[PDB]
RNA sequence: GACUCGGUGAAAUUAUAGUACCUGUGAAGAUGCAGGUUACCCGCGACAGGACGGAAAGACCCCGUGGAGCUUUACUGCAAC
RNA sequence: GGUUCGUGGUAGGAGAGCGUUCUAAGGGCGGUGAAGUCAGACCGGAAGGACUGGUGGAGCGCUUAGAAGUGAGAAUGCCGGUAUGAGUAGCGAAAGAAGGGUGAGAAUCCCUUCCACCGAAUAUCUAAGGUUUCCUGAGGAAGGCUCGUCCGCUCAGGGUU
RNA sequence: GGGUAGCGGAGAAAUUCCAAUCGAACUUGGAGAUAGCUGGUUCUCUCCGAAAUAGCUUUAGGGCUAGCCUCGAGGUAAAGA
RNA sequence: GAGCUGUACGUAAGCGUUGAUCCAGAGAUUUCCGAAUGGGGGAACCCACUAUCUUUAGUCGGAUAGUAUCCUUACGUGAAUACAUAGCGUGAGGAAGGCAGACCCAGGGAACUGAAACAUCUAAGUACCUGGAGGAAGAGAAAGAAAAAUCGAUUUCCUGAGUAGCGGCGAGCGAAACGGAAAGAGCCCAAACCAAGAAGCUUGCUUCUUGGGGUUGUAGGACACUCUAUAUGGAGUUACAAAAGAAAGUUAUAAAUGAAGCGGUCUGGAAAGGCCCGCCAAAGACGGUAACAGCCCGGUAGUUGAAAUGGCUUUCCCUCCAGAGUGGAUCCUGAGUACGGCGGAACACGUGAAAUUCCGUCGGAAUCCGGGAGGACCAUCUCCCAAGGCUAAAUACUCCCUAGUGACCGAUAGUGAACCAGUACCGUGAGGGAAAGGUGAAAAGCACCCCGGAAGGGGAGUGAAACAGUUCCUGAAACCGUGUGCCUACAAGUAGUUAGAGCCCGUUAAUGGGUGAUAGCGUGCCUUUUGUAGAAUGAACCGGCGAGUUACGAUUUGUUGCAAGGUUAA
């Protein structure tokens, strides 16, 4: 996938377009990604589970990977990603 | 079928035989020979080149139907008595190849 | 057992039905057509005259140039001898 | 465009059409709501076609041609659903009773006592056959012709030397 | 526990039994057998509109040709009524 | 190249840039049953023997290997019986079974059905059984086709032609050659004869093995002489002899790189949509992404890539190899064969006037001065040389693999099977054989409160929507209910229709809608019938599904093109 955990992505579709966050997890089998403070859902958690008080938990929900674009630290903008080989291993490059 | 009444074809007798050596000639009636130019030699090979007879079954036979205007030297495998007379009456020379 | 109450709960059948009687009429035997005669609306327990009631495309009878099993000095065959 | 004579109809002949799915090409509609679906007092000579509103939530008309799995009320048709009969028949040989208990709930589960039935069996083994139905703890949706706290049922663990 | 198997077995003999099938088991295939028989065959309007007869037929509730219907086209001492 | 420990709704414990999971090539491991093969057996089990090793104080245990049958072939033993054979033993090789329900060749071979009955005939050499196989098989280099005077192996297609014929001359069956195409390729023996053994002893003659030689028609060969070759050249594992290798290239089996919009604004839950601007394009394939995307993602065009294995093509290696001329003394050129009789079959050809080919049976040639065929047969002429074998391609089919396509289906369709289906279930068994798809973009899968034992509700919350609430898109009809505007307890009803008060409404605005006191008229629908309301048939109701089609011929009408011409087939 064009993004991976640790990457600073911009969200380009959905209720949260314009908002940028950090990729907390990637689900490449589902082709979805979890962005910090993006796509908050209210989970109605019964008390039994981890959380012995329970309650309405406001947590992030996965977004589709094609809805985020990688940030280039230099420009500070969303960019498409190309791959160039330094010599040992290939690395992602902004365009 | 006629619902059991003996069909027509079984009421009436078979007739004749087929000849193993039956000849069938390509027929060329005088009228088409007018197509050719005067004082022309008209052969089978010329009649098929022109496309007057495409297949030359057993040979080419000239028949009298119509009349002829041009003087022609016409060679064919057969002529009707009337054909020969009519070609000659115009002033031609019939040859039998 | 039936019947009443509580529990549970099928089936065959079924064109739609607000589904009387008499005499007649009609594919010649009508709840349904005509003319009359009777008849307030809804049930429950009973009885079977009718719905040519249900059930089974009648086994009788005939028909089909339909089967099948059987017979023989029917025809043509075959084994066996 | 008139005139004249016609226009009942089964088998059946002839003609013109409606509508359905798909294709092509043009041209459109549709999240400001497609198809489908529901309703209506609208339009055409018929098959049929619109419009408006509800539901629906993403596809679909129209024009001209083309191609067909192209139109259902009957086949004791096939499949599915649902009626009717009807709260009707039935609930499958048999003796139960009360007290106590359990439980949300008890004719129906547990205990006690009395009563009743089999006893050359309705008792005890055991082969076949079945294959976990056995034991214990939970359970009460379905199954059990009623009920059910119970069970040869459901779920867990166990158990055969 | 075994044996006999369908053009076959078995029968103290009834056409009796061979897995709730037996005048010839069951199953798959040939197979969409064949059915001059019965049933069924789906939208609309317009024009016309029969026959239930003759002849022959192992034919009689089938068929064929003719008669009667329909569509198209022809031709004229118009021959039709 | 960053996550991973499969579904599928988990809990736990862990792994991973010192590169996991994952993808491809190659290895290793591979219980038991099954041909099943050490013996047995009711498949997936039981019970051994012989070596060698191991364990124990020794039984008792453990490990590894071998041990079926038949055929062929070495070798050894070895009876009646003296030699010997059979038999027996050991060692090598080989087979066995399965299947693509296809295609191919062979052995065996129905019936229904058609003939409007039926027996010849048809169906049909089909179905089916059995055997053999191969990637194809079969066929095949003329004892051929012909008689335009010539052709030149076979196979397949077009045509000939529904012709010639066959046929209770019925129903039906039905060629072939010529012509046009696809594809093409030719070869090796047997025999004369030569050499070398081997034997029989016919004792120098004969038949047996190996090698050479040699392959054909107015003939060829052997055999005589003669010219050149003895690897100069040529040819090969697809026939033509047979087994080996290498190397290079290329294809397949993983991948890599890959242009251009987060453009503005509108509606919206969300924009890929609308409107307005740009841009890339050897890339506007397809799919995904919160509605319809060339420019968001996977990609796509283009351009790169393979450690390993397999295929293919070349080249090299390796291997193998005599071919022209001239005579005609003699010799050779496929024998229980050809052919014939009898009985069958195959030939389109049903015994016919019946050639041609095969089977059983019996009889049985010629053998170069020879033999066969030209549809009885003879003569002439012409063409051919049987009784031995091999042979690619053009053709058939698809259980499979890869990439695609569709005026093909879209959940009663399409496979029986979109879903754990040949399952469940039925049957002793062979065998028969279902039903059953859709929450949402995302689980955000309803915390919490309330009634209730629970189920199930009502709130609250999530969501665009919950009348999307774990079978959850839409949600028709039958059928079941609640509510009520009009009518109904003196009426006799195929249930409507025409007239019509009264009451209640208010429309796609129409000489409107609902209901219906009362009055007139009025025997369902379908099928089948001379005739049915029918006391004749069929339908409980609703829904879905459910019947003149296609191919190839014939004929006729219409249309179009060309017209004494028209038209191509493969
Ligand atoms: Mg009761
Ligand atoms: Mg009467
Ligand atoms: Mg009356
Ligand atoms: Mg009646
Ligand atoms: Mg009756
Ligand atoms: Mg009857
Ligand atoms: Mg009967
Ligand atoms: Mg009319
Ligand atoms: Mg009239
Ligand atoms: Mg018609
Ligand atoms: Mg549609
Ligand atoms: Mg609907
Ligand atoms: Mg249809
Ligand atoms: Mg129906
Ligand atoms: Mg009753
Ligand atoms: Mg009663
Ligand atoms: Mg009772
Ligand atoms: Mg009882
Ligand atoms: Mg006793
Ligand atoms: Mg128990
Ligand atoms: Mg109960
Ligand atoms: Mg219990
Ligand atoms: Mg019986
Ligand atoms: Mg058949
Ligand atoms: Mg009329
Ligand atoms: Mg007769
Ligand atoms: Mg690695
Ligand atoms: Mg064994
Ligand atoms: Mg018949
Ligand atoms: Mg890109
Ligand atoms: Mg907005
Ligand atoms: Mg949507
Ligand atoms: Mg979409
Ligand atoms: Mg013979
Ligand atoms: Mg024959
Ligand atoms: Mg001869
Ligand atoms: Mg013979
Ligand atoms: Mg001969
Ligand atoms: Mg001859
Ligand atoms: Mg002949
Ligand atoms: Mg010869
Ligand atoms: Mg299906
Ligand atoms: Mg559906
Ligand atoms: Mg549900
Ligand atoms: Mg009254
Ligand atoms: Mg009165
Ligand atoms: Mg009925
Ligand atoms: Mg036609």
């Amino acid at each position: 996938m064009h993004v991976k955990k640790g990457d600073k992505v911009k969200v380009i579709t959905g209720k949260d377009k314009g908002k940028s966050g950090k990729v907390l997890a990637a689900f490449p089998k589902k082709d979805r990604v979890l962005i910090e403070g993006i796509n908050m859902v209210k989970k109605h958690t019964k008390p039994s589970n981890v959380n012995p008080q329970g309650g309405i938990l406001n947590v992030e929900a996965p977004i589709h990977v094609s809805n985020v674009m990688l940030l280039d630290p230099k420009t500070g903008e969303p960019t498409r990603v190309g791959y160039e080989v330094k010599g040992d291993k290939k690395v992602r490059v902004a365009k | 079928f006629e619902g059991g009444q003996l069909p027509l074809f079984r009421r009436i007798p078979k007739r004749g035989f087929t000849n193993i050596n039956r000849k069938e000639f390509a027929i060329v009636n005088l009228d088409v020979l007018n197509r050719f130019e005067d004082g022309t030699e008209v052969t089978p090979e010329l009649l098929v080149e022109t496309g007057i007879i495409r297949n030359e079954k057993s040979g080419i036979k000239i028949l009298s139907n119509g009349n002829i205007e041009k003087k022609l030297t016409v060679k064919a495998n057969k002529f009707s008595a009337a054909a020969k007379e009519a070609i000659e009456a115009a002033g031609g020379k019939t040859e039998v190849i």
